[PDB]
């Protein structure tokens, strides 16, 4: 279906926050693999959590692209528009074809 | 060496859907880094090679870990400022034709 | 530092997992049982026309887009050679899109998962774009494996 620029463009941030969630999870526990007074179990219980995050994080990086271009096709769709369709709207020609002349 | 009629039309449709994008295509960068770097370590290779970003930090994974929100500012700003340019645009259009 | 070096590793083969063959199933069973490359293709293609959910089509699209590109990424598992039938399938997909509708879901779910899956190699990739046909329009609007795939003269054309 047709959709606007505006409408694409605000639904693309909408998929940028769930990026950055999957992103910011994954972060810290390369953190606290990184801990010099790191514990045994910490070590232990956090590489458990580790595969489920990272094939989550390449189905939010992909739809994050996907969206990137479907706003693309949108911003070009409404260039062409642009110019004397926009005017096709008034209708009062008798008024203005007076004012310019 | 010659061209076809659909070898032109396919230089010409190239040309039209060329965007360069500094603040999208360096957030990208953030989550490419780490993809590559946690498929690594769940197979298993760990080692003191500059092929990677790094090895193990306490300072510099963090300092990822700043880029990382960092980037994601720079690019949330940069869409709430493509937001706020197309809605100017639609009022001076409808006001000019009030 | 060689020693939480080593200590890490001690952990990373031994206790996380197991290696990966149950948990990534996604329609992809087995190669031997349902093998079955020409009847597999004939169900599948009557799949996707059964779809209005277009949020939950495309976690389909995603889903089979991942394990085909680590598919062809091992060797010798059956065959040496799986690219040439799989561009078959992703092509009849394309042209029954263009049928109902008129969108690239299928070309731009082609660019968006073969940039992202990081553990594929760069040159079997370009190899099988080139044999498929129809989704030459969406590889020129969009990512890398354009630049190989033009001429040498064109790109004269491109640079001015």
């Amino acid at each position: 279906e047709g959709r606007t620029y505006f409408e694409s463009l605000c639904e693309e941030e909408q998929s940028l926050q769930e990026s950055q969630t999957h992103l910011l999870n994954i972060l810290d526990i390369l953190s606290v693999l990184a801990d010099p007074r790191s514990s045994d179990d910490l070590l232990t219980e956090s590489l458990k959590k580790l595969p489920d995050l990272h094939r989550e994080l390449i189905n939010s990086s992909i739809r994050l692209r996907y969206d990137k271009y479907q706003t693309r096709e949108a911003q070009l769709l409404e260039d062409t528009k642009t110019g004397r369709d926009v005017a096709a709207g008034v209708q009062n020609p008798k008024s203005i074809s007076e004012y310019y002349s | 060496m010659p061209l076809s009629q659909k070898q032109i039309d396919q230089v010409r449709t190239k040309v039209h859907y060329s965007e360069v994008d500094t603040p999208f295509n360096k957030y990208l960068d953030i989550l490419g880094k780490v993809t590559k770097l946690t498929g690594s370590i769940i197979n298993g290779t760990l080692s003191n090679d500059d092929s990677k970003i790094e090895k193990l930090t306490e300072q510099n994974i963090s300092q990822l870990k700043e880029s990382a929100h960092l980037r994601f500012l720079d690019l949330q700003s940069s869409i709430d400022t493509k937001k706020v340019a197309d809605e100017n645009w639609e009022t001076c259009q409808q006001e000019t034709l009030a | 530092m060689a020693e939480q070096t080593l200590l890490s590793k001690l952990n990373a083969l031994s206790q996380k997992v197991i290696p990966p063959a149950s948990p990534s199933q996604a329609s992809i069973l087995t190669e031997e049982v349902i093998r079955n490359w020409p009847e597999r293709s004939k169900t599948l293609c009557s799949d996707f026309t059964a779809l209005e959910s277009n949020d939950e089509k495309e976690d389909w699209l995603r889903t089979l887009f991942i394990e085909l590109f680590d598919f062809i990424n091992k060797n010798d598992e059956n065959s040496p050679l799986k690219l040439s039938d799989v561009a078959s399938f992703t092509n009849e997909l394309v042209n029954h899109e263009r049928q109902v509708s008129q969108a690239s879901i299928v070309g731009k779910m082609f660019i968006a998962v073969s940039s992202t899956v990081p553990n594929i190699n760069d040159l079997t990739t370009i190899s099988l774009c080139k044999l498929i046909p129809s989704l030459h329009e969406e590889l020129f609007k969009f990512s890398w494996i354009s630049s190989k795939l033009l001429n040498k003269e064109q790109t004269t054309l491109l640079r001015h």
